[PDB]
DNA sequence: TCGTGCTGAGTGATATCTGCTTTGGGTGGGTGGGTGGGTTGAGGCAAT
DNA sequence: AGCAGATATCACTCAGCACGA
């Protein structure tokens, strides 16, 4: 074990840490107050701000009593400084100011009795981590503070998984990425307490590894002296445990080089930081990059190759009304007012579903878009899915869409099994799993947004609407509203479309200037408010709806006498009409359903299909 | 040491030569002709290949919409029309290129395979054809001899330019930004004028719409053309390599180390243009583009491929590529006219 | 987790009521309007006939089978859901449905235990009850043959995986059907509209 | 017939040294098994 | 590193006799 002479003196650094804890001010000292709070059981986590250390160093240098660079020493090797800071805190822990029930704690009684036994023996001891009731974390050095004092902040500089090499091991670094996996919280053992059946004494063991060998034989003075062979038995009541969570962080798309596959890095979370990371959130995890040595035969067989993980220390989390909302849904596309209004109605989905007789009318205003290629079906899908809080985008996921709209693209190309799945979702609003492995049933009251293409790829006027649609007629009937979109050539419309697209391409902004789009945040919170609202309908509006229903039924029968009609009106069309009226009433923020809402719903129903079919 | 064998260093003399050659009015014609000198005719396909190599400008908007700058090309024609030879030439010339066949490829082999690391014993991903060719070109031969299962992968690739993998507890998105050039044959094996385009080609319409340009090439029997092609082929077959005697069959020193343009100079030109030029659109080009789109979309004359809003994006991409050809910071009327002419030829022949 | 003497007296009092038939018919389907005949048939199926165990003759089935076919607009699945809610024993199934357990017995592998297990189908589990099949129109050939065997012999026989066994399937069937097109054409006969074999429909 | 050694070899016993083997992965095999794990991809076959 | 088998060197019990009481 040859020795080296390194330019670090841990005694001076410990004195520096103690002075910083005792004297630093930013009232009394900040960290002294924090320790006072910890003593009274008010705080269970202490965070050391490297900015405070840098400021203290600057003040000491200004005063002329230049001291060692503590920030750099902490950054270069943080594992030792955690223990150093813990020792410094322990040596200066203030006496509690609020009386507490000491006898309640098992550890207090056990240590008091150990003291009594030791006093008796003398008349004829425990690890410091055992009694610690706090956790220590390091907050990285802020870039602003470092630039103020003319210093480089390595710890707070974001890095990708690739940029974390072997030369960064043992340092305090930050990682930017997206969490892809988080495990369940489990107890990690740090100190193990044993008992002697014969002796009556308590033994302790410190665990700092993946694995440990339990004790078997008593080591007490009494046992040794008396020659009594006493067996040691584990006691989980007096042991010390810390919450443990293992997470995976993956590279962002913009960080991967050309022609490379993303990489992932493990993260270890201990103490009160648990539950601070969830899948799908982009985070700036600051921690100590450390290796994870193997043990036993694995150690010998592995070789010099070492695994690595990150000890989490800090986590930074990254971030006329109808017409206006419709136009602001997707400004980039050419004006399609009716489709946008239908999308609003689907999104809000207002309904009163409280029949209570055994079933309840479906509470989802499902929308299906079918049209020849060229219309911006993908753009509507993506925009409406982005705005929705529970919107899920899939290509021909339902669980994530529960109690929310489902954004399904390439609906016609979907396999028959998924067709049956969505059929169950609509008719029953339930998700059922019947497998040997597991059998779970999850309710799914989720709306569906469907985009499909005709059988021949483009709509054929000669063929009937049903012929152009590959899906079963029952599925089409179950859809509350069906919108048919077509691309009819025309000089004026084509010229405006070309001008709009060209302006968007050039200036990277919306060409329209007649009106200013409403802010998306306002629109989404208004939608949430409308959803929270509950409307109500009277008997007169019920009779009006009945009259509209008989008129629509007669008209639809007459139309279906010919082959042009999509399908005959059915009580399902009724229920859809009332659902749309309830959604519009929710929009209006007025409890009573008005005749205007019913008329608007009827005109929307007419223009969804007939307006384009007649053309 | 690891010595790369991909990017040609550009000297001051090379840069000056590139600029001087670009200043010529007919630079496009010379560069297009310099591609595949052994292939007779197919001038428009060569121009399309050059524009694909140069590529357009990729713009990603703040809202999230992504507009690709890659140009995809599809050729459907009769047997013995030099489609495979053109694919081989673009494979050789392009800086990054991957060759695949219809019957030789799979969905997994295109996208990515789940495998284990010998060194570490860790489950990982292996890049596929598509992934490997990121920021490059993938040449697909016998495009119609594939399976739908396999086709789906490609469809996703072209539509989104990304690869989504959900296998063995792996959840990731792979960047696949490559230009696709493919060759195919009609269902009957020979293009039939009487039958409509839909019947001739069995590929899905959705997959077809992603290709910016569709070229239909047919073998027409004409005395003048037949004589010219036969003479060209005979002349090519008489070539002998330097330092070889007649009748001799065809079999490093250091490690660290209207005139046709030589291939290495063409590669240097392509690298320079694609690296140090980002043309921006202008008003005159926009006027030309919208005029052309309005005229083409609403016209009685039939088209081999339907007109769509994607045609406007294709026109913009071709104009940007032609602007890149001239090393011009802006897209001018000439670029729009050339793009319109190429699209019109590809559509109505 | 989250029959007595008085019950018998209440049952007898209800039976003594003159309008018991109408009362039961109304109670079966309160939310369905103007289908008295269908409700009466469903009630009679629920109560069922007498099972005869004959010496010299064999077995005569006392079950009643009802087919609910017609236009899709009318309420037909709600009736099946009500019948399930009422019948003490039964299972809900749709032909060609992956979610459902299945209509026929099959031999599977216990993933949990890696063991060979013989699992009984929906019809077997409905022994002595009413089995409601929501979508009779779309169904596998194999499944149709199994249904024919169940409605003919009232037992399901499997001779696969080295197992030769017969399972009792003495259960009634209440299936629903839809026409080939968007509606049922009165001009054509029922057999053509429902799109089912004449044997199975008879 | 109690107490105190001296003799003693027998009958232990317990404090003390000598050789596997393992993890899991083909840098132990298929005369250790496939119901102790690995295991997704390609390939050929029969019923459909 | 841990575990199971084994060797060999460590004491302790009943055995019995000489003196005297
Ligand atoms: N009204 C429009 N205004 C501007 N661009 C449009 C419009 N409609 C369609 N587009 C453009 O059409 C291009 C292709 O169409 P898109 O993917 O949006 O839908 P689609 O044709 O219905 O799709 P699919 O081909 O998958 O069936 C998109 O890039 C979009 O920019
Ligand atoms: N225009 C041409 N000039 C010179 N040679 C040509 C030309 N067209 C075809 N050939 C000759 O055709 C031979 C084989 O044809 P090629 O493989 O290029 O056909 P292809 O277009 O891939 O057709 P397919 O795959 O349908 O058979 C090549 O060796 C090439 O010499
Ligand atoms: N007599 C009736 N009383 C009450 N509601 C009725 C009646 N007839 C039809 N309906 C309504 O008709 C709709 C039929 O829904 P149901 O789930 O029963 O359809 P279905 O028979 O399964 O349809 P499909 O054949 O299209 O799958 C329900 O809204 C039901 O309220
Ligand atoms: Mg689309
Ligand atoms: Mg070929
Ligand atoms: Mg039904
Ligand atoms: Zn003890």
């Amino acid at each position: 074990l040859p020795s080296i002479q390194l330019p670090v003196d841990y005694n001076n650094l410990f004195n520096e840490i103690t002075d910083f804890l005792v004297t630093f001010k930013q009232k009394g000292p900040k960290y002294m107050a924090m320790l006072q709070k910890v003593a009274n059981r008010e705080l269970n986590s202490v965070i050391i701000d490297l900015d405070d250390i840098l400021q203290y160093q600057n003040e000491k240098f200004l005063q002329g009593t230049q001291a060692d660079d503590l920030v750099s020493a902490i950054q270069q090797n943080a594992n030792h400084f955690t223990e150093l800071f813990c020792r410094a805190i322990d040596n200066n822990m203030p006496l509690p100011t609020k009386e507490i029930d000491y006898k309640d704690d098992v550890l207090d009684v056990i240590l008091n009795q150990r003291r009594l036994r030791n006093e008796r023996m003398l008349s004829d001891l425990f690890p410091p981590n055992l009694t610690r009731r706090y956790f220590l974390y390091f907050k990285p050095l802020s870039q602003n503070c470092a630039r103020r004092y003319r210093k480089k902040a390595i710890s707070s500089k974001p890095l990708s998984v690739r940029q974390i090499k072997g030369d960064f091991l043992g340092q305090l670094i930050t990682v930017r990425g997206i969490i892809t996996r988080v495990s369940d919280v489990k107890p990690a053992v740090e100190v193990i307490a044993y008992t002697c059946d014969q002796c009556g004494y308590e033994v302790f063991q410190e665990v700092n590894s993946r694995t440990f060998t339990p004790l078997s034989e008593c080591t007490s003075e009494e046992c040794s002296q008396n020659q009594t062979k006493g067996q040691l038995f584990m006691s989980t009541r007096a042991s010390k445990f810390s919450a443990f969570q293992e997470c995976k962080i993956q590279e962002l798309s913009q960080q991967v080089p050309v022609g490379h596959i993303p990489r992932s890095l493990n993260i270890h979370v201990n103490g009160t930081l648990v539950r601070s990371l969830s899948p799908g959130d982009i985070v700036d995890v600051t921690g100590i990059f450390l290796p994870a040595p193997y043990t036993g035969f694995k150690a010998l067989k592995a070789g010099l190759l070492t695994e690595t993980y990150l000890e989490a220390q800090f986590v930074r989390q990254h971030k006329d009304v109808y017409n206006r909302l419709a136009k602001s849904i997707a400004p980039e596309i050419y004006g399609n007012l009716d489709v946008k209004k239908a999308l609003l109605l689907l999104l809000v989905g207002g309904v009163d579903k409280r029949v209570g007789d055994g079933m309840k009318i479906r509470g989802d205003i499902n929308v299906c878009l079918m049209g020849d290629p060229g219309v911006a079906k993908s753009q509507l899908l993506k925009a409406i899915c982005k705005i929705s809080p529970r919107g899920v985008y899939t290509t021909g996921a339902l669980v994530l869409a529960d109690n929310g709209i489902c954004c399904i693209d390439e609906f016609d190309k979907m396999d028959e099994s998924d067709r049956t799945a969505i059929h169950e979702v609509m008719e029953q609003q339930t998700i059922s799993i019947s497998k040997a492995g597991i059998n779970t049933t999850l309710n799914a009251r989720t709306s569906i947004l469907a985009a499909a293409n005709p059988l021949y790829g483009r709509y054929n006027p000669r063929l009937s609407p049903l012929d152009n649609i590959n899906l079963p007629a029952a599925l089409l009937s179950r859809f509350d509203i069906l919108f048919l979109m077509l691309d009819i050539p025309s000089r004026d419309d084509d010229e405006k479309l070309a001008e709009h697209v060209t302006y968007v391409h050039m200036h990277n902004k919306q060409p329209d200037l007649d009106f200013t789009p409403v802010e998306p945040s306002k629109m989404r919170e208004y939608i949430a408010y409308a959803k929270t609202k509950r409307p109500v309908m009277s008997e007169a509006v019920n009779d009006y709806v009945v009259q509209a229903y008989i008129r629509l039924r007669q008209d639809s029968k007459r139309e279906m006498d010919s082959k042009f009609s999509f399908g005959q009106a059915t009580p399902r069309t009724l229920l859809g009409i009332i659902r749309l009226s309830q959604a519009l009433a929710k929009l209006r923020l007025a409890d009573m359903v008005d005749i205007d809402d019913v008329e608007e719903a009827l005109r929307l129903v007419r223009v969804s299909k007939e307006s384009l079919y007649q053309e | 040491t690891v010595y790369p064998l991909a990017r040609q260093m550009l000297t001051d003399f090379d840069i000056r030569n590139i600029n001087k050659l670009s200043k010529k009015k007919d630079i496009f014609d010379i560069l297009s002709q310099s591609l595949a000198p052994s292939i007779y005719g197919h001038d428009h396909i060569k121009k399309a290949i050059l524009l694909m190599l140069m590529g357009g400008v990729e713009k990603n908007l703040e809202n999230g919409s992504h507009l690709r700058g890659d140009i995809n090309i599809l050729m459907v024609g009769d047997p013995s029309t030099a489609k495979s030879q053109l694919l081989r030439f673009v494979l050789n010339t392009a800086s990054l290129a991957i060759a695949t066949t219809g019957r030789g490829s799979s969905g997994v082999g295109l996208t990515a395979a789940v495998t284990t690391d010998r060194e570490t014993g860790e489950r990982r991903l292996e890049a596929g054809a598509m992934v490997l060719a990121d920021r490059g070109v993938v040449c697909i031969d016998e495009f119609d001899k594939m399976t739908d299962v396999d086709r789906v992968a490609i469809h996703e690739v072209m539509e989104q330019q990304t690869v989504t993998i959900a296998k063995a507890g792996i959840h990731t998105t792979l960047n696949a930004r490559c230009s696709v050039i493919a060759a195919a044959n009609p269902v009957f094996g020979q293009y039939d004028v009487n039958r409509d385009p839909h019947q001739n080609i069995a590929l899905p319409d959705s997959l077809l719409s992603r290709f910016d340009l569709l070229f239909v090439v047919t073998d027409d029997i004409n005395e003048i053309r037949d004589r010219s092609i036969s003479e060209h082929v005979l002349r090519t077959h008489r070539y002998l390599p330097p330092g070889y005697l007649e009748g001799e069959p065809v079999r490093s020193l250091a490690v660290g180390e209207p005139k046709l343009v030589t291939i290495p100079f063409l590669r240097k030109y392509v690298q320079y243009a694609k690296e140090r030029v980002i043309p921006q659109l202008t008003q005159e080009a926009i006027n030309v583009i919208v005029k052309n789109y309005t005229d083409l979309r609403n016209d009685d004359n039939t088209k081999k491929s339907p007109i769509t809003a994607r045609t406007l994006e294709t026109l913009i991409r071709l104009a940007t590529a032609h602007a890149k050809v001239r090393l011009s910071k802006t897209v001018n009327k000439v670029d729009a006219k050339v793009a319109a002419n190429l699209l019109r030829f590809a559509l109505l022949g | 987790k989250v029959i007595t003497d008085q019950d018998l007296a209440k049952i007898r009092e209800v039976a003594a009521r003159e309008d018991l038939y109408s009362l039961l018919a109304r109670s079966i389907a309160p939310s369905i309007y103007e289908l008295e005949d269908v409700k009466k048939g469903i009630l009679l199926q629920l109560f069922g006939g007498t099972n005869k165990t004959f010496t010299k003759g064999g077995r005569y089935r006392g079950d009643i089978n009802i087919l609910l076919c017609g236009d899709p607009s009318t309420s037909k699945s709600q009736i099946l859901q009500y019948v399930h809610k009422i019948t003490p024993r039964g299972v809900y199934t749709s032909g060609k449905g992956s979610s459902a357990v299945g209509l026929t017995a099959y031999i599977t592998r216990d993933v949990d235990t890696k063991q060979l297990v013989l699992e009984s189908g929906a019809l077997v589990l409905s022994d002595g009850g009413v089995c409601c099949i929501d979508e009779f129109d779309k169904m596998s050939d194999s499944t149709r043959s199994v249904l024919h065997e169940v409605m003919e012999q009232q037992t399901i026989s499997i001779a696969k995986a080295g197992i030769i066994t017969t399972l009792n399937a003495r259960s009634s069937i209440l299936a629903s059907a839809n026409p080939i097109g968007s509606r049922y054409n009165p001009n054509l006969p029922v057999t053509e509209n429902i799109d089912l074999p004449p044997p199975l429909l008879s």
